[PDB]
C-alpha cells in the first residue's frame, strides 16, 4: 500500500470573471 | 549422510507487484463566468484525471491560504485586484471520493482515475470582482 | 531424483507490504530421496546458509529482501555441509514458503526474479 510520488502531478489554470 | 550432486536443480520464477503506475491530468476553466453576485457553488473549473495502471487519484488545492485539513477548499487572489475568493471541490464531488488518505500523516481525499470533478465557488453566494483568478492543484496516485 | 515446483503468489501489491508477506511456494517431491537442501541464488546473498537474499525490480532496478519464512526455517531437519558449504535440509514431499524478509517492505510496482538451487540429500 502507498502514495506514488513517482507519479505526483501539478496543474494551474486561469479562471476569468468578466463584467 | 551425503549430497547427490547429480540431483541438483536450479529453478527460477517471476514475482509481480501490481498494477499501480501513472496518470494524465487536465484542468478546464468554465466559460461565461460573470462578475457580481454568483450562484452558491457556481462551477468554475473541471478537473479530469485519466489512467489505466492506477485507480485512487489524490488531489489538493495549492495556494497562499488553504482552509481545511484535506486541502479541498482554499482561497485564491485576483491578478489585477488582489481580491480573494473561496474555491474548492463541489459537495457532489467530495461525496464521490474513494478514500481519505494520510500520506505518512499528510491528509488527501482520493478519487477514481478517469472521473471528472468540479471546482466551485465555496460557501454561500459570493460577490466576485471582475478579474483573473489563478488556481493550482496537486494530483497524485494513491495505492492500496 | 527430485521434482521441484516453484509457484508465485498472485495479485501482489505495491508500496508498504506485510512483513514476511508470502511471495512463492516451493514444492519438492521425491520417490527416492528422503531429504533436500535449498539455497537462494542471486547477486546478493545475505546469510551463511543462503536462506535469505535480495532481488530487484526488473524495470525499476530497486531491491527487495526475500528468504525462507521463519516457520519454514524451523521445519529444517538439519544444516549439513557439502565440502564445507552449508545447506539447510528439509524432508522431501513437503512445501516451503518464500517471504518478504524484514519490515513492511515498500515493494515498488514491478516484476522481480527468484532463483533457488535444490539438491537431494540422503541422511
Amino acid at each position: 500500500g502507498s502514495f506514488l510520488p513517482n507519479s505526483e502531478q501539478q496543474k494551474s489554470v486561469d479562471i476569468v470573471f468578466s463584467s | 549422510g551425503s549430497f547427490l550432486p547429480n540431483s541438483e536443480q536450479q529453478k527460477s520464477v517471476d514475482i509481480v507487484f501490481s498494477s499501480p503506475q501513472d496518470l494524465t491530468v487536465s484542468l478546464i476553466p468554465v466559460s461565461g463566468l460573470k462578475a457580481g453576485k454568483n450562484a452558491p457553488s457556481a462551477k468554475i473549473a473541471k478537473l479530469v484525471v485519466n489512467s489505466t495502471t492506477l485507480k485512487e487519484f489524490g488531489v489538493r488545492g495549492i495556494s497562499n491560504n488553504v482552509v481545511d485539513s484535506t486541502g479541498t477548499a482554499w482561497r485564491v487572489a485576483g491578478k489585477n485586484t488582489g481580491k480573494e475568493i473561496g474555491v474548492g471541490l463541489s459537495s457532489d464531488s467530495l461525496r464521490r471520493s474513494d478514500s481519505t488518505e494520510k500520506w505518512n500523516g499528510v491528509n488527501w481525499m482520493t478519487f477514481n482515475s478517469n472521473d471528472t470533478l468540479d471546482i466551485v465557488l465555496t460557501g454561500p453566494a459570493q460577490n466576485v470582482t471582475a478579474d483573473t483568478y489563478p488556481i493550482t492543484l496537486d494530483v497524485v496516485g494513491y495505492q492500496p
